[PDB]
RNA sequence: CGUGAGGGAAAGGUGAAAAGAACCCCGGGAGGGGAGUGAAAUAGAGCCUGAAACCGUGGGCUUACAAGCAGUCACGGCCCCGCAGGGGUUGUGGCGUGCCUAUUGAAGCAUGAGCCGGCGACUCACGGUCGUGGGCGAGCUUAAGCCGUUGAGGCGGAGGC
RNA sequence: GUGGAGCCUGGGAGUGAGGGCGCGAGCGAUAACGUCCGCGUCCGAGCGCGGGAACAACCGAGACCGCCAGCUAAGGCCCCC
RNA sequence: GGAUGACCCCAGGCGGUAGGGGAGCGUUCCCGAUGCCGAUGAAGGCCGACCCGCGAGGGCGGCUGGAGGUAAGGGAAGUGC
């Protein structure tokens, strides 16, 4: 290793151009079908406690 | 007294800048940037205009060549025949001519063939 | 007022070279060329001088804007008091005057006057005769005036 | 019915109603000038060898002006050679009258 | 009509919650609260308290209501960076520059 | 007074025979056709030449010792990729490259030249799909 | 900062007046929205002016068969200002080896430069030598001083040429 | 022979690493993008323009500016062109 | 030609590094200034496709800015990155 280091500043096009796969995805949700909140699926609802559609949880 | 710079820099600066805004990235950002485009930029507008002179003539001559192989003959020939005719209509409007009034090009074919 | 240390040294630093800061390539630094005190008297040969006042005068007289007076009507020192004289004698302050006299008294009652500049004769100068519109002295004044030009 | 005419050392093809920028003439804006004619086109088509005799193109001088500022700049590395040019080009404007023959 | 709010000098760094606004410009109120309720990133809970600022400016100061309000737009800014040292090997010293953002946030009202 | 410049027209399609015709001085012509310098209209920005099909490639005549002489050549980019095959060989399998490869060749490089050689349509005939299009037959 | 001798910074500005923003609303706070003060609040204290590099948002044009010192020429399309014209952009075609320095020779794979802003280098004194604008001319000139002035000049011939 | 000829007197310089090409020699090996002289040239300073594929010095030609006008030089006139 | 920088005509020169020369531009400051411009808006900033100048630049207009600015003609430099 004899220490590699940029050439060139990196242009602000090409910079961003690096970023093209950065953007986030939304997390995905689903209506809870007791309370009607929205939340992960195949989590339990924590606003309601119910899973599949039982109370597991007490919130 | 002081003259310290002040106002004089920025002001020749902009001068620049506003000449290379249009300029890709930094070319129209630097102004040690825009300078170096605007300078190649400055030889190239000269250079090329000079030579826009000389690409419509070739483009005429094209043209007008198309023009006269459809009559018969080529334009090498058909020149020769202008000049021994005595017709000095530029080729830029030889070229119009043959493409806006077929009829009176046909004419200039033909006293061009005549006089050779 | 800095060192004159070597701030880093000469080579290996992968930083330029310098020496001190005092150096005027710094921001810190003394200014090159600048200002020193001096003298910018020069000795004009008196002659000129001579000539100038001569000249002066003469250009000035040479357009009726030169005045000479006998003396100071009712002037006794009081701004007003010269006013008044003024007016007699055709100077309403349209014009700006260099007023030449020795008299104490008037000068302190043209003094304050804006339109005027006032003068004791050994104080006669080209300048002030060519700043003002009119030039108005003494008899008194016009003699060490004729004998400075003798 | 055009005509094409030589003027300023270019030729053009003008036809009734065309303001036309020519190289400057000596002549007063209303004054009214008569280009020579190499060429008459349409329904009489005659071909002036290199002019045609009789024919003339009359054109009402509309004035003068001054081209569009042309910055012509010179610029030669290593040798701090930058020259900087402004130039506008004087014309004469014209409005094409009639066609003679 | 339109309700702003912003967060100014949040001490996150502006490339980092930007991921975050992102999501949410031109979403629904409704959407908007509950995409950053569920968004895995520190700017989510910034991003939320300037939406809810925002949000509550609308219904209770530009008369707007809740069930029409939308995210107009959003963006964030730099702001001043604050210059920390990260002392390095062989005695250099690093500067570390621990970002800042103004979060904005503009909500609009949905006609239909 | 500003030169001419047509608006877009209708581009012709033209019908030729090789057969018998030598390669390349016939490829010079198709090229030009490409172009559109025949017309007397042209510009050269803008691709208003014929679409040109030709029919009987395979029948392409060459002059010289080239049949078994003159090497079409391929290189991809790995070591000892480069392929060397002889005119003949190209006849016998691809014919209708042997045209194809010197009319291109015979056409600018760039954007717009590679547009022209699409125009160019190539068939070891006789027998061309492009009934669609009525090709107008050209000699030479 | 250095054991010490010693080295040695950066850092000025709301407004005429604090009238320094009660009270309410989101918020743990910070911050912000209203209200209020103010001639002005993108003068709100992180405060006059608020350039540029730099980062965002929104809009127009454009871009996924294309070969590049990034421009220029031409034509064309779309947007804009207007009503033979302009402005923005750029599809295609032509043309085209960065700037500086150093060199016989540099696009050069030779030097310097991340970018922007600010600082940065032919000076001054006394002599000298041409030129030059003037003054006087077989002459020309004063120096230090003295008097006067308080931005007034005069005298001083020692002396020098 | 009136030319950015010349001569005279003075102010200011820079330059004193050249280089290639043709020709004449020495050196070298009837080698080197070699070296050292002479006459000439061009680059240097014309890396401005045409030709020579590209390319300081080979051919052509000494670019004040503009033109969508014309004649040409070398070089070329099958297509790229 | 006119009568001395007033313009017109005609002809010719006008590649250029070291370098010589000549004419200008802009910055600070002085005289001009007890003046002139200035809140009906200074300096400074951001625009402009407009005007003048070969050019450096200078106007004019719009926005910002909110207290300075400084002419014709001259003078002096910490004078242009």
């Amino acid at each position: 290793a004899k220490h590699p280091v940029p050439k060139k500043k990196t242009s602000k096009a090409r910079r961003d151009a690096r970023r093209s796969h950065h953007a986030l995805t939304p997390p995905t949700l689903v209506p809870c079908p007791e309370c009607k909140a929205m939340k992960p699926p195949h989590t339990v609802c924590p606003e309601c406690g119910y899973y599949a559609g039982r109370k597991v949880l007490e919130v | 007294p002081r003259a310290k710079t002040g106002v004089v820099r920025r002001r020749k600066h902009k001068k620049i800048l506003k000449l290379a805004k249009g300029y890709w990235g930094l070319r129209s950002k630097s102004f040690r940037k825009a300078r170096e485009t605007l300078f190649a930029a400055g030889n190239y507008a000269y250079a090329h205009r000079k030579r826009r002179k000389r690409d419509f003539r070739r483009l005429w001559i094209v043209r007008i060549n198309a023009a006269c192989r459809q009559h018969g003959l080529n334009y090498s020939t058909f020149i020769h025949g202008l000049k021994k005719a005595g017709i000095e209509v530029d080729r830029k409007n030889l070229a119009d001519l043959a493409v806006r009034e077929p009829q009176v090009f046909a004419e200039l074919v033909e006293r061009a063939k005549a006089a050779q | 007022a800095y060192s004159g240390r070597k701030i880093w040294p000469q080579k290996h630093t992968g930083r330029a070279r310098h020496g001190d800061i005092g150096a005027p390539i710094f921001v810190g630094g003394g200014v090159v060329f600048g200002p020193k005190p001096r003298d910018y008297s020069y000795t004009l040969p008196k002659k000129v001088r001579k000539k100038g006042l001569a000249m002066a005068v003469a250009d000035r007289a040479r357009e009726g804007k030169l005045l000479l007076v006998e003396a100071f009507a009712g002037v006794n020192g009081k701004t007003k008091e010269f006013l008044a004289w003024a007016k007699e004698a055709g100077l309403d302050g349209s014009e700006s005057v260099l007023l030449v006299t020795g008299n104490e008294l008037v000068r302190r009652a043209a003094r304050n006057l804006p339109w005027v500049v006032t003068l004791a004769p050994e104080g006669l100068n080209v300048y002030d005769i060519v700043r003002t519109e009119r030039l108005v002295m003494d008899l008194d004044a016009w003699e060490v005036f004729q004998n400075r030009i003798g | 019915m055009f005509a094409i005419v030589k003027t300023g050392g270019k030729q053009y093809r003008v036809e009734p109603g065309l303001k036309l920028r020519v190289e400057k003439l000596d002549a007063e804006p209303g004054a009214t000038v008569e280009l020579p004619v190499l060429l008459l086109g349409g329904e009489k088509t005659v071909v002036g060898t290199p002019v045609v005799e009789g024919a003339s193109v009359v054109a009402e001088v509309l004035g003068h002006g001054r081209g569009k500022k042309i910055l012509v700049s010179k610029f030669k590395a290593k040798v701090q050679y930058r020259r900087k040019k402004g130039h506008r080009q004087p014309y004469t404007e014209l409005l094409i009258k009639e066609i003679r023959g | 009509m339109e309700a702003k709010a912003i967060a100014r000098y949040v001490r996150i760094s502006p490339r980092k919650v930007r991921l975050v606004v992102d999501l949410i410009r031109g979403k629904s109120l409704e959407e908007a609260r509950n995409i950053l309720r569920y968004t895995n990133k520190r700017g989510a809970y910034f991003v939320a308290k300037v939406l809810e600022s925002a949000a509550a400016n609308a219904v209770n100061n530009h008369d707007m209501l809740e069930d029409r309000l939308y995210v107009k737009a959003a963006y964030v800014d730099e702001g001043p960076a604050l210059k920390r040292v990260l002392p390095r090997a062989r005695g250099r010293a690093d500067i570390i520059k621990k970002r800042t953002s103004h979060i904005t946030v503009i909500l609009g009202e949905k006609h239909g | 007074m500003k030169t001419y410049v047509p608006k877009q027209v209708e581009p012709r399609w033209v019908l030729i025979d090789a057969e018998g015709k030598t390669l390349g001085r016939l490829a010079t012509k198709i090229a030009t056709l490409l172009r559109g310098k025949h017309r007397p209209d042209w510009t050269p920005n803008v691709a208003m030449g014929d679409f040109v099909v030709v029919v009987n490639a395979d029948k392409i005549r060459v002059t010289g010792k080239k049949l078994e002489q003159k090497i079409y050549t391929r290189y991809s980019g790995y070591p000892g990729g480069l392929k060397k095959i002889p005119l003949e060989k190209m006849l016998a399998t691809h014919p209708e490259r042997v045209l194809e490869h010197a009319v291109k060749g015979m056409l600018p490089k760039g954007p717009l030249g590679r547009r022209l050689f699409k125009r160019l349509k190539v068939y070891a005939g006789p027998d061309h799909p492009h009934q669609a299009q009525r090709p107008e037959k050209l000699e030479v």
